[PDB]
């Protein structure tokens, strides 16, 4: 997250970390046994970590739980980046506490101008690299689909939205992949891609979770 | 699908670190630039025997993850990360053919992937993303090996972090 | 470990666990910064866990340090299983205490009849599977090279030895790979392979660490 | 070098669990045993349309690691882990060719590997360990597909844990 602030403990309880010896992606706890993340974060034997604020230290409030089933969206298309969503079923239920809670799914899509909370442990610099120890947070507005298409002509599908600032300075970045964009108390977005980080006219592109709710509910139901 | 890995056993990062491409069957050569046709400035990417371990490269995806998998479409470039100079592309040019060259512009999605091959990796070029890929290999000319499409005969590399 | 006992906290301070979202191999801490394990345990982005006894829970005495370097022996041969050894330089020093301490290298090879301590979190059953929460330990003797070659004709090299019981019932097993064989207070072996576990005339086969000490020393000195 | 993974995204285990090999192109079929020549007992490994989801397999390596990589030589067997029954081997037999069959002996090191191929995995047979492999494909005969060496034309499988 470039140009954000330290979230604090307790402030983003639904944020999880996807791990396999190292942190590689964000994710959101949507109920006690199901995590959602990005399809491009798919890896064998993912361990989900919850209750982490500082990723580098064992705070004790953590819970480390393995994936039983990692389910990429069946139309996920690595050539186009479309359908960038994965569901992880945890092998055991997450016990809920001050630093672990679920975020619920939107009943409708979010509008342009709505202010969203985007969070992660990714790079905090637009030029060069600097990776934080604690979870960082950023408030960013949803942009109209027309301006998203203008920023990235050819690449924006119906299942993507843009959020952030065409000024630059404030954006998600490498390491934030899979993480939450939460608007009006609902999981509306998943950190996906962008041209650089926090560059002028180049906002974050996020998976549009509202289109996937019927798939998510069906997938959880049947598995 | 699989994570791309350096000689020390670590995942290859997205943009943040530079890496030497060390050939397994041409150990004393390393990446450099050379002139091709009637061009004044050297813009062809070659493996130069007189240059080792050579110019390092970065691997860049627009995806907001800090590792590279073998399924990601990449830009490959010399020089610093955020820049648009030193960006690899493939260009039809005599006497080399489908030559790997450097340019000053960078698409959102680059045309290359790094794929496991034998005891290291090969660079693969995709003229369009939906299609099958063309291995990057070597064209011997002027006492140097120009990188070019040469499907069936990849140049196999270890990826060594510049540290 | 089949037919063994619960080691206990403090008793095998040099045992580590190789991790990438799940436990997959053992290792031995040979100084503050360097772990030895098996070559066939090589994986990208390994994290090492030290001070662990119960691998499942987060006791607090655990150090979780990533591998910065994972150096497989340059003559490692997957066709023949020969030279099955790997060094892992940790990205930081392990802080040493009651539960975390190194084991030293031999100055000479071990003899037949010498008793060894073998340890790990592997399968504790010789048919079927049961994986233990806590580290298991086994006293087992080094077998003569003659009886090792008779057990496995054509497969024992000069970089291997056998330990255990020709009767069966007591052996290392799947999940113990990479783990220490300590005889006379020294690291004499690494858990490598065998036919089944704890079967008749099929003892455990271990990488002969005395043959690699000058390589280990040389490698640590130049990395 | 990469870890073999099941349909749920989890590492395939060394002997511990059994797995259905589910073909991607012949969806309505599963592993079975059938007769070859003038043989009384069914000894050939076939993909039978009238046998679904099929007999599940175990993958076995003598290495004391509980996961399988694509670089490990394996035995593949029907039935229980510790047995020497139902063990796959390749045997020259008319009219099939180099046929995958079952036997009642298990070598320390088996002759198979499971390698990534397209959108799943292929079984590859090695006559000896130091050599190049031979893809296992399908010989269509008697309304069933006999598994046999068919190099270039591998049967691509998904590996579904039996549970
Ligand atoms: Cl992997
Ligand atoms: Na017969």
């Amino acid at each position: 997250i470039v140009g954000g602030y330290t979230c604090g403990a307790n402030t983003v309880p639904y944020q999880v970390s996807l791990n396999s010896g190292y942190h590689f992606c964000g994710g959101s706890l949507i109920n006690s046994q199901w995590v959602v993340s990005a399809a491009h974060c798919y890896k064998s034997g993912i361990q989900v970590r919850l209750g982490e604020d500082n990723i580098n230290v064992v705070e004790g409030n953590e819970q480390f739980i393995s994936a039983s089933k990692s389910i990429v969206h069946p139309s996920y298309n690595s050539n186009t980046l479309n359908n960038d969503i994965m569901l992880i079923k945890l092998k055991s239920a997450a016990s809920l506490n001050s630093r672990v809670a679920s975020i619920s799914l939107p009943t409708s899509c979010a509008s342009a101008g709505t202010q969203c909370l985007i969070s992660g442990w990714g790079n905090t610099k637009s030029s060069g690299t600097s990776y934080p120890d604690v979870l960082k947070c950023l408030k960013a507005p949803i942009l109209s689909d027309s301006s998203c298409k203008s920023a990235y002509p050819g690449q924006i599908t119906s299942n993507m939205f843009c959020a952030g600032y065409l000024e630059g300075g404030k954006d998600s970045c490498q390491g934030d992949s899979g993480g939450p964009v939460v608007c009006s108390g609902k999981l509306q977005g998943i950190v996906s891609w962008g041209s650089g980080c926090a560059q002028k006219n180049k906002p974050g592109v996020y998976t549009k979770v509202c289109n996937y709710v019927s798939w998510i509910k069906q997938t959880i139901a049947s598995n | 699908s699989s994570v791309v890995v350096d000689t020390n056993g670590q995942p290859v990062s997205n943009g943040a670190d530079a890496y030497y491409l060390v050939p397994v069957s041409h150990g004393h050569a390393g990446l450099a630039l050379a002139k091709i046709g009637n061009e004044a400035e050297p813009r062809a990417v070659v493996l130069d025997p007189h240059h080792r371990p050579g110019l390092p490269v970065r691997f860049e995806s627009p995806l907001r993850i800090n590792i590279i998998k073998e399924s990601y479409f990449l830009n490959i470039k010399f020089g610093p990360s955020s820049s648009d100079s030193g960006v690899w592309d493939v260009i039809q040019q005599d006497p080399i053919g489908l030559a790997v060259k450097v340019t000053d512009t960078k698409s959102l999605l680059g045309p290359f992937k790094v794929e496991k091959e034998g005891e290291g990796y090969k660079i693969v070029y995709y003229p369009e993303r939906g299609q099958t890929g063309l291995d990057i290999g070597l064209v011997h000319r002027n006492d140097k090996y120009y990188l070019a499409v040469k499907d069936g005969e990849p140049c196999v590399f270890k990826i060594r972090k510049a540290t």
